[PDB]
């Protein structure tokens, strides 16, 4: 058997994705015409795998991102993702305290509130 | 027939500012210590004074399976004869290909160097600054000032650098296994870059740093194209 | 890894030199003697002898001959 | 144990000008090594220094530039004699126009391009280039 | 580096590190080139002007590079002190 | 930089607190001890945050002093700094790199990422080693984020960080950000900033 497929049928089938994502469906029959409709793939049995290994990667896709395709409807996702996130619209807070060593350090650099005191237990970690 | 050669479209920062003459000579690429990549640069500045000296040809082989497998490694020199040498080496199956790339190795690699008087200065240095010393492997090469008129005293190999390189009078010693003509010559060109990082009492004025040329000429790389 | 270096340590270092040269063997053939006692000539470059006879001597392989001898 | 001061003294303020530093500390000291650190500062091969006193030998603080290159003692002081100086000056010396032989003799401990000047020989202690 | 008329022989003059005063020869691709900004110390913004910096390999690459641009900085006006 | 226009004001003191980055690690350096203040009574070092600012500034002037603004490459491998880096080339107009650095990046003259910059900022000195290393093979100075314990080796101004993954690596960018346009003139100084730290931020596990 073997069923291993070749970097020239894991690459063609892996630009086709980018360029034509809208058309490529997720049945075998359906892909089999479209694929041989945009590209020029010299044989029938090479074009078969082509469109077979289509379908498992728009299987994958309508999961989350694959790291071979970088498709433009899934982009903007992640583009959303860096632009703000849902959490907070204030920043995570100055209204922050602190314990000892540190009120020393800011009495040679002139802080004078909002601060906090305990001093930790006494040997180094256990 | 044919004409108008177009060839070496650069591939740097630094074959833009040289082809474009807004770079003068090599002693601004050299105050920067910047990495030369191609081997055009020198041709530019040099080329009308360059000569290429075949030192050997020497036949190496691995064993192989059903075979000796064998290359050859192809030791050349260059150098005008006004203060600049450089000494390349390549390995290839063919004695062309070798002698052909060796030559661009070679011309990539060229120093400058810095020729000082002996006993009284009269104008036009002619022998080393100083005492010297360069290795290689087990080979260690020492050379030494001479007086005007003695001329180079050394082995057949190195009066073929030190020629090329503009040194005149010259005295000098090897140790260890100077047959091996490898270690032999590099020893010789490491002897020879040395001069110029030798500090002394004539270089100690503080220095004015001048602008790069990566940064006098931030508009025209700017501008232009990337 | 140690030598005398101090300043009269002249009868050590020539006491030692003249001892080291024998073992220098180009050295110590000249000056034992009996090189010179065995030497089948008298010391001399050349000597006369008379031939007693005529011998072929094989040579030393790889490369192979007879090479024509006198024996004197 | 000890033998010779001068030697420890130019051979800690060599291995430590090769590393990169800007101040060394020389222990113990002498009149000679003071005399010594005089002759390689007016020539300009390194900075002002500064003695400090224990009641017993001393210790030394010596601020280096980087125009430095070698200093070194040659262990037994054999004696020169102004005609047998050239053949030291041609072995010791890295080239004619710069570097000093540094040599005590009856007009005190000097440099050889004044021990030619005022005429007289003496002893080798080492040299700086 | 000049002769018996004065005009100088050579082919150029090297830089020397500004932490370590030793020439910088024309292969050492490690030593850099700093270039630090100046400002106008009344609205806090760059002018013209700036001071360079040079930097050796060894000392670069024996991590010292930093306190030595550190106490080149601290020499002039670019920290004053009070660190 | 030493007048007062540049010195430290009680609200950056508070997002300084906020995002800890005053807390080190466990370890130290021969090479770190000048910026530590002091070792907490559990086994953790404190940074001076003086220190911090004055390391700060510099590199700002070290960026500001480049005029094409296009070759201040900014790399950052690990996740905690990706996103931090992709703002900074929003802010100034420096070149991203986030992800993995495919060695000769700098020293090929045929791949196709081949880039030749003039300067080079980069988190993390120690996950980051592959683009000093080659830094050292065509005169390009650097600057880094180290901590306690960062080998400096091949940096050149070390601004002492938490840097362990935090809000700290993205507050640290961003106040990088605001001194290079602040000097450079683009924004004006004591009008805060409309940009918030938390774009900045990485994403932990998100709802
Ligand atoms: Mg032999
Ligand atoms: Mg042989
Ligand atoms: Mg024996
Ligand atoms: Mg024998
Ligand atoms: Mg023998
Ligand atoms: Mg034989």
């Amino acid at each position: 058997m073997g069923r291993v497929r070749t970097k020239t049928v894991k690459k063609a089938a892996r630009v086709i994705i980018e360029k034509y994502y809208t058309r490529l469906g997720n049945d075998f029959h359906t892909n089999k015409r479209v694929c041989e409709e945009i590209a020029i793939i010299p044989s029938k049995k090479l074009r078969n795998k082509i469109a077979g290994y289509v379908t498992h990667l728009m299987k994958r896709i309508q999961r989350g991102p694959v790291r071979g395709i970088s498709i433009k409807l899934q982009e903007e996702e992640r583009e959303r993702r860096d632009n703000y996130v849902p959490e907070v619209s204030a920043l995570d807070q100055e209204i922050i305290e602190v314990d000892p060593d540190t009120k020393e350090m800011l009495k040679l650099l002139d802080f004078g509130s909002l601060s906090n005191l305990q001093v930790t237990q006494p040997t180094v970690g256990m | 027939g044919k004409a108008e050669d177009k060839e070496w479209l650069p591939v740097t920062k630094l074959g833009r500012l040289v082809k474009d003459v807004k770079i003068k000579s090599l002693e601004e690429i050299y105050l920067f210590s910047l990495p030369i990549k191609e081997s055009e640069i020198i041709d530019f500045f040099l080329g009308a004074a360059l000569k290429d000296e075949v030192l050997k040809i020497m036949p190496v082989q691995k064993q192989t399976r059903a075979a000796q497998r064998t290359r050859f490694k192809a030791f050349v020199a260059i150098g005008d004869y006004n203060g600049h040498v450089g000494l390349g080496v390549k390995c290839s199956k063919e004695v062309a290909t070798a002698i052909r790339g060796a030559i661009i190795l070679a011309k990539l690699s060229i120093v400058p160097v810095r020729r000082g008087y002996w006993g009284n200065k009269i104008g036009k240095p002619h022998t080393v600054p100083c005492k010297v010393t360069g290795r290689c492997g087990s080979v260690l090469v020492h050379l030494i000032p001479a007086p005007r008129g003695t001329g180079i005293v050394s082995a057949p190999v190195p009066k073929k650098l030190l020629l090329m390189a503009g040194i005149d009078d010259c005295y000098t010693s090897a140790w260890s296994c100077t047959a091996t003509l490898g270690n032999f010559a590099k020893a010789t060109f490491d002897a020879i870059s040395k001069t110029y990082s030798y500090l002394t009492p004539d270089l100690w004025k503080e220095t004015v740093f001048t602008k790069s040329p990566y940064q006098e000429f931030t508009d025209h790389l700017v501008k232009t194209h990337t | 890894m140690g030598k005398c270096r101090g300043l009269r340590t002249a009868r050590k270092l020539r006491s030692h030199r003249r001892d080291q040269k024998w073992h220098d063997k180009q050295y110590k053939k000249a000056h034992l003697g009996t090189a010179l006692k065995a030497n089948p000539f008298g010391g001399a470059s050349h000597a006369k002898g008379i031939v007693l006879e005529k011998v072929g001597v094989e040579a030393k392989q790889p490369n192979s001959a007879i090479r024509k001898c006198v024996r004197v | 144990v000890r033998m010779n001061v001068l030697a420890d003294a130019l051979k800690s303020i060599n291995n430590a000008e090769k590393r990169g530093k800007r101040q060394v500390l020389i222990r113990p000291c002498s009149k000679v090594i003071v005399r010594f650190l005089t002759v390689m500062m007016k020539h300009g091969y390194i900075g002002e220094f500064e003695i400090i006193d224990d009641h017993r030998a001393g210790k030394i603080v010596v601020n280096l530039t980087g125009r430095l290159n070698k200093c070194g003692v040659i262990s037994p002081r054999f004696d020169v004699q102004l005609k047998d100086l050239e053949k030291w000056q041609n072995n010791l010396l890295p080239s004619r126009q710069f570097g000093f032989i540094v040599l005590t003799t009856s007009a005190g401990i000097m440099d050889h391009e004044e021990a030619r000047r005022k005429h007289t020989g003496g002893k080798i202690l080492g040299f700086f280039f | 580096m000049q002769n018996d008329a004065g005009e100088f022989v050579d082919l150029y003059v090297p830089r020397k590190c500004s932490a370590s005063n030793r020439i910088i020869g024309a292969k050492d691709h490690a030593s850099i080139q700093m270039n630090v900004a100046e400002v106008d110390k009344v609205t806090g913004r760059f002018n013209g002007q700036f001071k360079t910096y040079a930097i050796c390999g060894a000392i670069r690459r024996m991590g010292e590079s930093d306190d030595s641009i550190l106490r080149l900085a601290k020499a002039d006006g670019i920290v004053s002190k009070n660190f | 930089g030493a007048l007062d226009v540049l010195q430290m004001k009680e609200e950056d003191v508070l997002k300084f607190l906020a995002a800890g980055t005053h807390l080190g690690g466990t370890n130290l350096d021969f090479q770190m001890e000048q910026y530590i203040y002091k070792r907490k009574s559990d086994g953790i070092y404190i940074i001076n945050l003086k220190r911090t600012w004055e390391k700060l500034l510099l590199a700002a002037r070290a960026i500001v002093a480049i005029e094409n603004p296009a070759d201040v490459s900014v790399i950052s491998s690990r996740n905690t700094g990706q996103r931090a880096v992709l703002k900074f080339a929003a802010a100034t107009g420096a070149t991203p790199i986030a992800g993995r650095f495919t060695p000769g990046t700098f020293t090929n003259q045929i791949q196709a990422a081949f880039r030749e910059p003039r300067l080079l900022v980069v988190t993390d000195p120690r996950a980051d080693h592959q683009p000093l290393t080659e830094a050292s093979y065509v005169n390009l100075p650097t600057i880094a984020l180290c901590n306690t314990d960062s080998p400096l080796r091949y940096v050149d101004i070390a601004i002492p960080c938490n840097n362990k993954g935090a809000h700290s690596v993205g507050l640290m960018w961003w106040m990088l950000a605001r001194e290079v346009l602040r000097m450079r003139g683009t924004i004006s100084r004591e009008h805060p900033w409309e940009v918030m730290p938390d774009l900045y931020f990485y994403r932990d596990p998100e709802e």
